[PDB]
């Protein structure tokens, strides 16, 4: 629902596995701005 | 409010967008149980998303929340993947729909990789994969995620056990 006290964010950080990237997350719609749609297909590999 | 504006193949703008979306591809632990098998994408188009009042509704808060953290907004462009994509660009984000618990609570999530945010746009979990076939490894049926522009200011540091 809220940011912790005196954030903005919270920055979700992997500890195990180390070639995994961080998430984010956000509670104020308004600190977002959706600025590319991308429209793609998965593929499969050979 | 919202008009798309197709980007084409040779724009310096789609190809580093591009190539944002293909290398943060990653292997993940449910060996592509719930958004697939694959190393990386097909790129079918790239449209910049254009709402002048979404826009100043951002760049207010980014500079409130800059004026809080030593004027650094900690702006990041980040993915975003769910089924709720197409309402979003209509609306802009609202965290009034973001109320499921995930890893880190409720709210509105963002991935560095892309291949994370791939695996919520049929759902939690994949959800029941594509609506034609029913296939969360499906290689026809179009996607879509959101290359996103976030302010993070000052970001609670949460450790994962993942
Ligand atoms: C039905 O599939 C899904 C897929 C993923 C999720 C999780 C992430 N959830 C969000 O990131 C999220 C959800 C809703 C919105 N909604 C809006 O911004 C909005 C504007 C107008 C209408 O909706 C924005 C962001 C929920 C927390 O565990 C991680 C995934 C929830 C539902
Ligand atoms: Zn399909």
């Amino acid at each position: 629902a809220h940011s912790p006290p005196g954030h903005h964010s919270v920055t979700g950080r992997p500890s195990v596995n180390g070639l995994a990237l961080a998430e984010y997350v956000i509670y104020r719609g308004e600190q977002a701005y959706p600025e590319y749609l991308i429209t793609y297909q998965i593929m499969r590999p050979e | 409010g919202t008009i798309l504006i197709d980007l084409s193949p040779d724009d310096k703008e789609f190809q580093s967008v591009e190539e944002e979306m293909q290398s943060t591809v990653r292997e993940h632990r449910d060996g592509g149980h719930a958004g697939g098998i694959f190393n990386r994408y097909n790129i079918l188009k790239i449209q910049k998303v254009c709402n002048k009042k979404l826009w100043e509704r951002y760049t207010h808060r980014r500079k409130e929340v800059s004026e809080e953290n030593h004027n650094h907004a900690n702006e990041r462009m980040l993915f975003h993947g769910s089924p709720f994509v197409n309402a979003i660009i209509h609306k802009g984000f609202d965290e009034r729909h973001a109320y499921i618990g995930g890893m880190f609570g409720a709210g509105i999530y963002f991935a560095e990789n892309s291949s994370k945010s791939n695996q919520y746009v049929y759902g939690i979990g994949g959800g029941t994969g594509c609506p034609v076939h029913k296939d969360r490894s499906c290689y026809i049926c179009h996607r879509q995620l959101l290359f996103c522009r976030v302010t993070l200011g000052k970001s609670f540091l949460q450790f994962s056990a993942m």
